[PDB]
DNA sequence: CCGGCACTGGAACAGGATGTATATATCTGACACGTGCCTGGAGACTAGGGAGTAATCCCCTTGGCGGTTAAAACGCGGGGGACAGCGCGTACGTGCGTTTAAGCGGTGCTAGAGCTGTCTACGACCAATTGAGCGGCCTCGGCACCGGGATTCTCCAGGGGATCGGGC
DNA sequence: GCCCGATCCCCTGGAGAATCCCGGTGCCGAGGCCGCTCAATTGGTCGTAGACAGCTCTAGCACCGCTTAAACGCACGTACGCGCTGTCCCCCGCGTTTTAACCGCCAAGGGGATTACTCCCTAGTCTCCAGGCACGTGTCAGATATATACATCCTGTTCCAGTGCCGG
């Protein structure tokens, strides 16, 4: 049962990682309160998709999550993705 | 006197360096440890394919990069050049998420 | 000059005479507020009352504040005080006995309802005998208030370019009425007076014999 | 007269469920159309999602196990928790009696 | 036939037609075969969602001293419920209107 | 000779806050029917000539047009307030439509 | 018999009413010619699809179901007309 | 089977499989019956739509002096044409990137 | 074991060699064109289905396929594709 | 009081250091061809029902007229709000030095996904028969308006009385 | 000093009012009541889809060690939010007069919507055979790595306009 629980893993999205994502979007100057809000915006998007992927995985009576469960879960919300099968 | 470039130059010249590349801009191990921790709430003792975690990072980065482009127009509307935590909420509210 | 002016038939409300009726509506076209049983004064004088801000009178059966709501001042009639004192050459005027605050309900303006044509034939009649009528007030289209034959003590007022009250228009139970409110608080002992914008069809035949700095003007200019 | 053909709706079951919750109110002739559209519009989502769940898995039958997953994908958080109980009890009361 | 007939709504305990849901499933191009407890499960879910809306619409019509539901009470019922509003987000209801709401920076200040 | 008095008029912004309260409570349609019905018949004359309409098909377009406009005028307001104003200008409709997706 | 001038039958008071039901307090003077251009690109997108659905069925009358289908195709469902 | 077998997609002058489009239409729960000129019509449209997203990417590759096509040229080809940008408007393409674009108020005066 | 996986690779590669004779393509891009074709096939099929249902018919024909294209494709694409199809169907019959 | 030995910001302009683009060399790993074989497509009949075509019936979309009243257009005025110019001070950007985990080579272990083979219970198909549900036709009957007698309250009234200035 | 015919604060025969209340007339919508037909229940026969029970063998999880690229503090000074004050012009609340939407009629005819009869086009079985998939293999395009050669940003050092305020 090598399942030692994980904790406090959202602070692994460091602030340089966020400054690069903002540079690719065209931003010149950044405030100092943005780093604690980008994380809350991301942790709400990831759950809506992992929920549906696990729901698709249980219906087939499997234990491994595959790369088609994620594609179906994404397409169900209007976010089609080309490149990973289908 | 070590030549001290002025504020706003080094930023403007990597805005256009990161708009010619196509790589991924987050660390793989820190991103993979968070996916396995969010999904301990819905069912325990799961296993992930190697390429099912590479499909989530792309959707995530494509979501954030396009939220920042909407945030950058509200600031110019209000006649600023910096982005604040009140320009994200207007974009999300007008899009129709919150 | 110890005499008393021609008496007037004292009255409490307006009595219709002309060709227009009243617009008492049913209790489904009356607006509702947003207050509730709460701190000391509901619908008070210093409060965020949506019915008060927009110049509405609230009903005791529809107001959620219940029956202790302070937005009922056209029925309770807590009017002003001591009656006519003698002026010098103005007609009769009035005066206050009790101290009054800033922005408080002074007495209403009340009379009889006459329309355009009846009013104009009335003035064309009373002109040929030189009565010098001094009592007219329009409120909206096809309606006039008159206080000549009958009325109340608010018929004894004057005009000044430094007044203390104005005539606003409140909507009471589906109908619109007139009420005089004080600009600023004053200790008792002053003659109440308010500005009115005349619209004489003839010409201005009176100077402002009141006395102030800018008050020279006329009875029809600014 | 040509004796025009018949046309079906849920307007006698919608009017039977109302007499259980509010035994005294009535409903209007134009408020009945909206409930018709509501029922016909929620039928199709739940049918069309199970139609695809069965095709991803290479089956050719729709059972009472695809309808329990279409509901868990389509309805929100606390709504999708009483519907499952309703539907699970109405099959136990039927397969035995 | 030899015995007396009983419906299939009567066996399950429902008010909706379990026999009419079945032929709509069979004649709609959804699959090649259809089980036996699929309509019995899909009717008990369409009845719950109807009761859920009609209760709130009646509670909202009561507060006008009215005894009859009209299309305004259906809108007021669903725009106030945080989950029916998420289920019916992109839907227009004819003759419904809007919800009263004024912003705080527009109210008059002294 | 004899004049008429006149009570003070309303301060600006009161007869515009009474209508915000009156129109957010009715349900009727806010456009005139013959004016709206001639526009629909001249727009459709560029796709196919000499066609007819149903009285309940012309009444279904007017219910969706107003639901579109009333819901765009609510996004314009929040941009106007973001910029610290009270007035809505023609450059707030464009920002609303661009963030929303239609342009 | 061709038509024209018909876009100016959507007057200025009819736009101020639609703004009051939305909740606005002041209105600039250039909004009125800006709204008649937005209302006229939404109606064409729907009437084109309605006329296509009508011509597929060999009719000459536009019914009330053509409009409902052409609206549902764009994610604007409408209850109460069929 | 006396005569020599002549494929159905050579009778029409196409390159996509008219014989397999039919099997996919029949096993896909779309209707009860399927006509005979339906696959000959659908293959001729699937073939035209794909011979124009490639003619733009082949042009975009020649600007880097390259010989092959990669996921970046398909993105540069799709987001620069306002018809394919209207058809593929809610699609993400893996390893594609963005377009070079920078507002004017941010440039140094 | 290793049963079979079908795709469109060998027809996409035949179409490429008519617009660009001296050009190739890689795997990451073949795997994007494949998803493209599979995605458009299923938007055009699932609307002819609904049209036939609305009109109370049992058969899908080229007259349904032609109308499902004008509702899906925008602008000039819908005018060039409609002319592409009605030449293949005209050549096929006369043979 | 404007001109004057010598005075002060303003303007320009090369000229460094740093960052960005070249021209060869080397070199690995994946793209583009061939070969053998199995399964899915094509050729030739045959039997039944879905759709094309003609015909009749009546509903409902279009067109013109008169008339009454509520909404749209036009012109005055006056106070409030949008837009610009200053000034102060707090927070974000640029660079340098020190610390901490991501990443790249392996290695070994086992869990679980995919394929193969029997075998029984479940859904489609068909026939005979009865009641659940839709269309058309009466009743009652809870509301909106009009009398009406008309009940608490008001009020116009010339009069019932305590007062007075002289009357006596 | 007593007292007389007027003389002003109460006072009630009517009368009148408004409108609490109780009750006549008249309605557009909804609720129940019989004929009627077609769609759902009962009862059997049968053959394919799905449920267990092995059995091979790929790939996802766990550990170890090292080299270096990225994250983390820390300090300085500079441009950029944010508040304040003054001004002027455009959008709101009023009255008048002009225009056309709404409502009630009546008239004529296109086209939607059933119902019947007869081909002709799609499904369903056998055969036969060739196009497309997996496996194996070689060579060349694109990815680094050097070295040199410029473009690009920031400032010190000169140089005209106008002259600091002195002054006869
Ligand atoms: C308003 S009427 C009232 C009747 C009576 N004179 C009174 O004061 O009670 C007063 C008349 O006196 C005139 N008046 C009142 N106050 C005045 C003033 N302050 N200056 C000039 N005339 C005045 C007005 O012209 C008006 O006609
Ligand atoms: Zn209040
Ligand atoms: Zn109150
Ligand atoms: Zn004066």
């Amino acid at each position: 049962r090598h399942r030692k629980v994980l904790r406090d893993n959202i602070q692994g999205i460091t602030k340089p990682a966020i400054r690069r994502l903002a540079r690719r979007g065209g931003v010149k100057r950044i405030s100092g309160l943005i780093y604690e809000e980008t994380r809350g915006v991301l942790k709400v998007f990831l759950e809506n998709v992992i929920r549906d992927a696990v729901t698709y995985t249980e219906h087939a009576k499997r234990k491994t999550v595959t790369a088609m469960d994620v594609v179906y879960a994404l397409k169900r919300q209007g976010r089609t993705l080309y490149g990973f099968g289908g | 006197k070590p030549h001290r470039y002025r504020p706003g130059t080094v930023a403007l010249r990597e805005i256009r360096r990161y708009q010619k590349s196509t790589e991924l801009l987050i660390r793989k191990l820190p991103f993979q440890r968070l996916v396995r921790e969010i999904a301990q709430d819905f069912k325990t003792d799961l296993r992930f394919q190697s390429s099912a975690v590479l499909a989530l990072q792309e959707a995530s980065e494509a979501y954030l990069v396009g939220l920042f482009e909407d945030t950058n127009l509200c600031g110019i509307h209000a006649k600023r050049v910096t982005i604040l935590p009140k320009d994200i909420q207007l974009a999300r509210r007008i899009r129709g998420e919150r | 000059n110890s005499r008393k002016p021609p008496p007037y038939k004292h009255i409490k409300a307006n009595k219709v005479i002309g060709k227009v009726q009243i617009q008492v509506a049913d209790l489904s076209e009356i607006p509702r507020c947003n207050c509730k049983p709460a701190d000391e004064n509901p619908c008070g004088l210093e409060s965020e009352c949506l019915n008060r801000m927009l110049q509405y009178e609230c009903h005791p059966q529809v107001c959620p504040a219940g029956d202790r709501c302070q937005n009922q001042c056209f029925t309770k009639r807590l009017y002003p005080d001591a009656e006519i004192i003698k002026t010098e050459r103005r007609g009769w005027g009035l005066r206050t006995k009790r101290s009054i605050k800033k922005g408080e309900f002074v007495n209403e303006y009340v009379g009889e309802l006459i329309d355009k044509e009846e009013c104009r034939l009335r003035i064309k009649r009373a002109h040929e005998n030189s009565v010098t009528n001094f009592y007219m007030l329009t409120v909206t289209k096809d309606r006039i208030i008159d206080a000549g034959p009958k009325g109340n003590y608010s018929r004894f007022m004057n005009h000044s370019c430094n007044p203390n009250c104005e005539a606003q228009k409140w909507t009471v139970n589906g109908d619109v009425r007139v009420g005089l409110f004080a600009l600023c608080d004053i200790p008792a002992g002053m003659e109440l007076t308010f500005n009115y914008n005349l619209d004489c069809l003839g010409n201005g035949r009176t100077e402002c014999h009141c006395g102030a700095d800018n008050c020279s003007g006329f009875l029809g200019v600014r | 007269k040509r004796r025009k053909t018949r046309k079906e709706s849920y307007a006698i079951y919608v009017y039977k469920v109302l007499k259980q919750v509010h035994p005294d109110t009535g409903i209007s002739s134009k408020a009945m159309s909206i409930m018709n559209s509501f029922v016909n519009d929620v039928f199709e989502r739940i049918a069309g999602e199970a139609s695809r769940l069965a095709h991803y898995n290479k089956r050719s039958t729709i059972t009472s196990r695809e309808i329990q997953t279409a509901v868990r994908l389509l309805l929100p958080g606390e709504l999708a928790k009483h519907a499952v109980s309703e539907g699970t009890k109405a099959v136990t009361k039927y397969t035995s009696a | 036939t030899r015995a007396k007939a009983k419906t299939r709504s009567s066996r399950a305990g429902l008010q909706f037609p379990v026999g009419r849901v079945h032929r709509l499933l069979r004649k709609g191009n959804y699959a090649e075969r259809v089980g036996a407890g699929a309509p019995v499960y899909l009717a008990a879910v369409l009845e719950y969602l109807t009761a859920e809306i009609l209760e709130l619409a009646g509670n909202a019509a009561r507060d006008n001293k009215k005894t009859r539901i009209i299309p305004r009470h259906l809108q007021l019922a669903v725009r106030n419920d945080e989950e029916l509003n998420k289920l019916l987000g992109r839907v227009t209801i004819a003759q419904g209107g809007v919800l009263p709401n004024i912003q705080s920076v527009l109210l008059p200040k002294k």
